[PDB]
């Protein structure tokens, strides 16, 4: 049919831009039929859904013995703006090379026969991470939110520093991040991230984007990217990983609070002994509240107005591996 | 570019000019024109380069002449000269140095004359990429401006080399055409169309047909429909190709076919059962084929062949097995991946003892299953021979129980990427009076592997170099990060 | 016919005070070993002859050589 | 569904510090207006390009006056009408000096404000107020002054000392320019505390 | 771009329309002998200088009504 016309364009602009970036020394793609996912999936259509974004939706699904992640990028939002089709393919290229690292989300297969292409993804039983938490029909110990804290901060250095080009995911945000049987946290959605050149560690973008209460407001006036511009989403991140409110709340009134300035606020104020979240406050918290306040210190203090006070990335995971290891 | 003698070559050439602007300025866009003419014989660059040129043997020349068909500061791998050099004949064999290691000692017969210099160099010391000195490259071109091994320009052509985009150009290609190999600028893709892969299948003494970095427009099983017109081809690498699904069918006159390889080609369902027959195969390279129904039957029955990378042994009645792997006694690389437990049967888990000439093992545990998978690899035990190995996804927790200087003793160099590996176990160490004699050790992606350093030195006495790179639970290295960056630990 | 010499105008000879002094060093320690063997490994028209030219026209190692 | 609505909010459009309404007709298309000439532009086309104009002593302040008034009929006559796109592009300028203003749910790629013209609190949450909007016309009022005791200003004039609007507009740029809001401005005394 | 030399013979030149539309023709920047010879203009043609021709080398001027040579 013209499912051969799907597959011949997608995929040569599939090929031709992974050439372009890894040289061909990459992951093994499987390929698929269609009625493997659309059946795994029920046919797109079902109570399978995760969770969705600007282009793309993520499902659940089950192949033959093994049940899948499915990711699948919206007809109608990609096809109204055709000059932004790229992100879609540096999606994919970029999520095929992190998924030689643990704490990362492995592109296992492509079908590149539909709508641009769809992906799968190795199982997470947790789903994704919601504005609190878990999106089971629950609750979190706090050691475990430490150690998810620690290994998304591993994976924002991986992007960082493993490469002559620097890859900045600005959209590092609560959303993405998956949990598997063993609650290790894996990123993905890799579609906002631009590469820098090589050996600048500054260059302008020329537009700006992604998800109010993230933005690093430096960012936001200047219109270029830095690596800060990724440790000050990730302060927010870690932020709303503690404290369980959302990053836009209300309480009556027009929808609008800030949710660092209420943080900045309770230290300056009241005192760092109401951030303790009263569906954690039962927790036995002897030597863990000296070190939740450590990392809400930290957290502020990778959220600074200025750059130059923010540490860099590999400082701040070096850091939360030493609050973790205090015990 | 550096050359003390072309700089000073160039200043005598301009000392003799009125330093006026325009012989300058042409001089600066014509120049390789005139420093071959040595400003008629009398400084002589190209004697000073040909006198080493002239000194190869015969078949080191014609292996150094095929450089002259590449762009201007291309990074060239290693493997598809090798292969080409196997392919159409400037390799000959006969006291068992038969394909790669002869590939091997000619490639640095010209790394060791400072004709060809490297790129870069894994932790094991073999080389994967490199590149020669420009002012080698034009003499190599006018050296093939002679007999009609590289023309490039009008009709008397033996071979050809693709650059990239000639979907509109229109290459001519006469019927010589002893190769047509594909030369790409480390990251375009050679944009082709269907009347020159047509006019490919055309020339009759073809020996050589690589197609590396190429996108085409219909798909490959019936663009190559007609290639039983090619009789006395000696090499396919279809690597990194979209249109390929099916490789064509009629594949049974093709009775030379020296290697065959399609590396990095995701799809890839069905091989064809006509690559069993014609028994005088040397290299079978499926390297990170994802989508591949992982074999035909009689892989046992040619047994002339050297490099089998990407194995994936099949399940009861299905492909092939592991059995036959016993009967290929002549390979010494050889390329594993596992997916779930009954890819591999339980008394064919002695399969790998009587490889005799046996040097390197890889396995690939990347879409790993279940724990059976971890129990039933653990019985797999290499020869007692085995220079290097490279475990690299690894579902298993503890170390693998082979991996010992009791069960290999003469291990060199090896390397672990991404695992869920957590500790050794105690076999590992072994340090009662056996040691390891190991001299290259890489621990690539370990989140959950844990170990000592002067552990590590008082069980490897023979280390040299330890690249890790990405660990953040050591922190007892003498690197400078085990954790986020890495070091390679250069000792004295 | 091709020959060399070590008679070398030492005005044009642009920077190579450090492989200078690495080699002289390297000539210094000649007595640790029974015979000091060295090489000197490049392509064609690189520096080679130069350097050698450049090392042994020194006048510290003629205090030390005789 | 696309057309009374405009009949609604364009039949209450009629103040003299807003780009008027030249290009109004039938209009099935999106936007192609040419509301049909402006004499000198934008405050870019004097303050940023050093060919055209040089700047003003205390003149081009009653301007910006002027579009606070515009401002005093945008905020003030409304039931939820809000201009939400402060910037010194879209000020305007006549021959006469005359302050003229134009162009009235989760969009990831952000257009509002691409540069210090946003509220803070709007980059934390993207709720818009009236009161991002007298926090933008503050920062409109610092572009005008600066050019983006040391009241060094102005490189061009500076003997604005005894005209006390460097003095009036400090104070209401630096009570204005706070980054809460709960102690927020109102247009009216930004018009009425200089005159 | 390959431009080396150029000669101007305005020798049965009309009017002063020539002469006030010879002042447009440039030459290149490279440019390595100009000989213009019968020019009825009176003053330099307004492109030699410089700053329009740098590499000049040599040059000539033969007859002509030429007055005096502009700033
Ligand atoms: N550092 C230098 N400064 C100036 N000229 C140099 C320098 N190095 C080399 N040259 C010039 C000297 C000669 O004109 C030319 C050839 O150098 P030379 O040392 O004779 O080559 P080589 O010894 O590296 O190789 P070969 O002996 O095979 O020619 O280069």
């Amino acid at each position: 049919d013209k499912a051969k016309r799907w597959f011949l364009d997608n995929g040569s602009i599939f090929l031709r831009e992974l050439v372009a970036d890894c040289n061909g020394k990459s992951i093994p793609i499987r390929s698929f039929s269609p009625e493997q996912i659309l059946k795994a999936t029920n046919n797109f259509d079902s109570s399978c859904f995760v969770s969705q974004d600007v282009y793309y939706k993520w499902y659940r699904g089950e192949i033959e013995d093994r049940s899948y992640m499915i990711k699948r990028f919206s007809e109608d939002e990609i096809t109204g703006k055709r000059h932004r089709v790229k992100e879609v393919y540096n999606d994919i290229v970029l999520s095929a090379r992190m998924s030689n690292h643990s704490n990362f989300l492995q592109l296992l297969g492509c079908c590149l026969e539909f709508p641009f292409p769809v992906l799968v993804f190795e199982f997470a039983e947790h789903g994704a991470m919601n504005q609190r938490g878990g999106v089971i029909v629950n609750l979190l110990p706090w050691s475990v939110r430490l150690k998810i804290g620690k290994e998304i901060a591993n994976a924002v250095t991986y992007l960082h520093t493993a490469f002559p080009k620097i890859i900045i995911h600005r959209d590092v945000k609560p959303m993405h991040v998956f949990l598997d049987k063993n609650w290790t946290a894996k990123l993905s959605d890799l579609s906002f991230s631009i590469s820098l050149p090589e050996g600048k560690s500054r260059i302008e973008a020329e537009w700006v984007l992604g998800t109010f209460g993230y933005i690093d407001p430096l960012y936001h006036k200047t219109c270029f990217v830095t690596e800060y511009t990724d440790v000050y989403s990730f302060g927010i991140c870690l932020l709303v990983i503690i404290t369980g409110k959302p990053a836009i709340m209300t309480i009556s009134d027009g929808d609008l609070q800030g949710i660092l300035s209420l943080v900045r606020e309770l230290c300056e104020n009241g005192k760092l002994d109401e951030v303790i979240d009263p569906r954690l406050m039962k927790d036995i918290t002897s030597g863990q509240r000296l070190q939740v306040e450590a990392c809400v210190v930290l957290a502020l203090r990778c959220c600074k107005e200025r750059d130059e006070d923010r540490p860099k990335m590999i400082q701040v995971a070096k850091e939360l591996k030493q609050i973790e290891a205090s015990l | 570019k550096g050359l003390p003698l072309t700089i000073k070559a160039v200043g005598g050439l301009l000392l003799c000019k009125d330093h006026v602007y325009h012989e300058w300025r042409r001089i600066a866009e014509h120049f390789q024109d005139e420093l071959r003419g040595n400003t008629s014989e009398t400084d002589n660059v190209m004697s000073s380069l040909q006198l080493s040129y002239d000194e190869l043997p015969s078949h080191l020349k014609s292996c150094i002449l095929t450089l002259s068909l590449y762009p201007e500061d291309c990074v060239i791998p290693k493997q598809q000269l090798v292969h080409g050099w196997i392919g159409e004949g400037f390799v000959m064999w006969r006291n068992g140095r038969s394909a790669t290691e002869s590939g091997e000692d000619c490639f640095s017969g010209l790394t060791n004359r400072c004709l060809i210099e490297v790129v870069d160099k894994t932790y094991s010391g073999t080389i994967i990429t490199c590149k020669i000195h420009d002012m080698v490259r034009d003499l190599v071109i006018d050296i093939a401006k002679k007999d009609s091994f590289s023309n490039p320009e009008g009709l008397n052509c033996r071979h050809l080399g693709i650059s990239g985009n000639f979907d509109e150009k229109q290459i001519k290609v006469n019927h010589k055409l002893r190769g047509v190999v594909s030369t790409t600028k480390t990251g375009e893709v050679n944009k082709l169309n269907s009347d020159l892969a047509k006019k490919f299948t055309d020339c009759k003494y073809l020996r050589v047909l690589d197609i590396s970095k190429s996108i085409f427009d219909a798909p490959l099983s019936e663009i190559l429909d007609e290639i039983a017109s090619l009789q006395h081809l000696a090499c396919l690498s279809l690597s990194n190709t979209h249109p390929l699904i099916q490789f064509p069918r009629s594949m049974e006159d093709l009775h030379n076919l020296q290697i065959l390889d399609a590396s990095y080609c995701q799809n890839l369902k069905q091989l064809q059962p006509c690559i069993v027959l014609f028994k005088k195969l040397l290299v079978l390279d499926m390297t990170n084929c994802g989508s591949l129904e992982c074999f035909p039957k009689g892989i046992g029955s040619l047994v002339k062949l050297e490099v089998l990378l990407g194995f994936k042994p099949a399940r009861s009645n299905n492909g092939c097995k592991l059995s036959e792997v016993k009967n290929l006694t002549n390979l010494r690389k050889l390329g594993l991946s596992l997916t779930r437990g009954d890819q591999i049967e339980e008394e064919e888990l002695d399969s790998l003892i009587n490889l005799s000439k046996l040097m390197s093992i890889s396995i690939n545990c990347y879409d790993s299953y279940g724990d059976d998978l971890i129990t039933k690899i653990d019985a797999l035990t290499p020869p007692h021979q085995l220079h290097e190995l490279s475990l690299q996804f690894y579902p298993g927790k503890s170390s693998p129980s082979w991996l010992s200087p009791h069960k290999l003793p003469m291990l060199r160099y090896m390397s672990i990427c991404s695992g869920n590996l957590v500790k050794m176990q105690e076999p590992f160490w072994g340090n009662e009076n056996t040691h390891w004699r190991i001299e290259g050790l890489m621990l690539s992606s370990l989140s959950d592997l844990d170990m000592d350093w002067e552990v590590l030195q008082q069980s490897m006495p023979y280390l040299r170099t330890v690249t890790a790179n990405w660990c953040p639970e050591l922190e007892s290295f003498a690197i400078e990060d085990v954790g986020f960056r890495g070091g390679v630990w250069m000792k004295t | 016919d091709r020959w060399s010499s070590p008679v070398y105008d030492h005005t044009q000879v642009v920077g190579l005070e450090g492989d200078k002094r690495k080699i002289k060093e390297w000539l210094f320690r000649s007595n640790d070993s029974q015979l000091l063997i060295m090489a000197f490994v490049g392509m064609g028209g690189l520096g080679k002859t130069t350097i050698a030219q450049e090392v042994f026209n020194d006048k510290e190692i003629e205090h030390r050589f005789e | 569904k696309e057309w009374l609505t405009e009949v609604n909010y364009l039949g209450q459009l009629s103040h003299p510090n807003l780009v008027l309404l030249v290009g109004y007709c039938a209009e099935g298309e999106n936007r192609l207006l040419v509301y049909e000439f402006m004499p000198k532009g934008s405050l870019e086309n004097h303050l940023f390009r050093r060919g055209a104009q040089p700047l003003t002593w205390a003149i081009r302040m009653k301007v910006a006056v002027g579009a606070a008034k515009g401002l005093t009929f945008l905020h003030e006559a409304k039931s939820q009408v809000i201009y939400r796109d402060f910037k010194a592009a879209n000020i305007l300028l006549d021959a006469d000096f005359n302050a003229k203003l134009s162009d009235f749910t989760h969009v990831s790629t952000k257009v509002i404000g691409t540069h210090g013209y946003a509220a803070p609190e709007y980059v934390a949450t993207g709720r818009l107020t009236a009161k991002s909007d007298v926090y933008s016309f503050g920062v409109v009022l610092l572009e005008l002054i600066s050019g983006r005791l040391f009241r060094i200003m102005d490189t061009k004039l500076g003997g604005q000392y005894p005209q006390k609007g460097a003095f009036t507009a400090a104070n209401l740029a630096l009570q204005c320019l706070n980054p809460d809001a709960k102690l927020r401005p109102k247009m009216s005394e930004v018009l009425v505390t200089l005159e």
